[PDB]
């Protein structure tokens, strides 16, 4: 067997950059409530923490 | 003529920082780097002079 | 945006919806 013991996950390379994370056409900007925009655009933002990170 | 002189000895910039939470300071950071939201000023003389 | 809104009793104190922008000139 040639491939690898367990299938690899957690990162995309750049072909899968290119395909994916098309440009987002984001209509009507920032009108809903807070919480409802995408913070994921902002690169501070941990999704998992729901808060921007800081210099410690 | 009267022999008034001044001398610049040394300069310094100041900025006030309003000390904001740092997951709002990045959700007004966010709105407001939008082409929507442009901080758009006006000169309160408006008037090109001659 | 209610809990950035300071709590006069227990409602937010917002300001008005219009009062955004600036509109003064030199006579206009």
């Amino acid at each position: 067997q040639t491939s690898s013991s367990e299938p690899r996950s957690g990162g995309i390379g750049t072909l899968q950059f290119i395909e994916e994370f098309v440009p987002s056409v984001y209509f009507n900007p920032f009108s809903g409530p807070p919480g409802h925009y995408p913070d994921q655009f902002i690169p501070n933002f941990d999704a998992v923490k729901d808060s921007a990170d800081g210099y410690d | 003529v009267d022999g008034a002189s001044i001398k610049f000895d040394s300069i310094c910039l100041y900025a006030t920082f309003f000390p904001m939470a740092h997951n709002t300071a990045s959700t007004l950071e966010a709105m407001l780097r939008n082409d929507t939201n442009d901080q758009s000023f006006n000169d309160y003389l408006s008037a090109a002079n001659m | 945006f209610a809990s950035l809104a300071p709590r006069h009793g227990s409602r937010p104190f917002m300001g008005n919806w219009q009062d955004i922008g600036t509109s003064n000139m030199s006579g206009g």
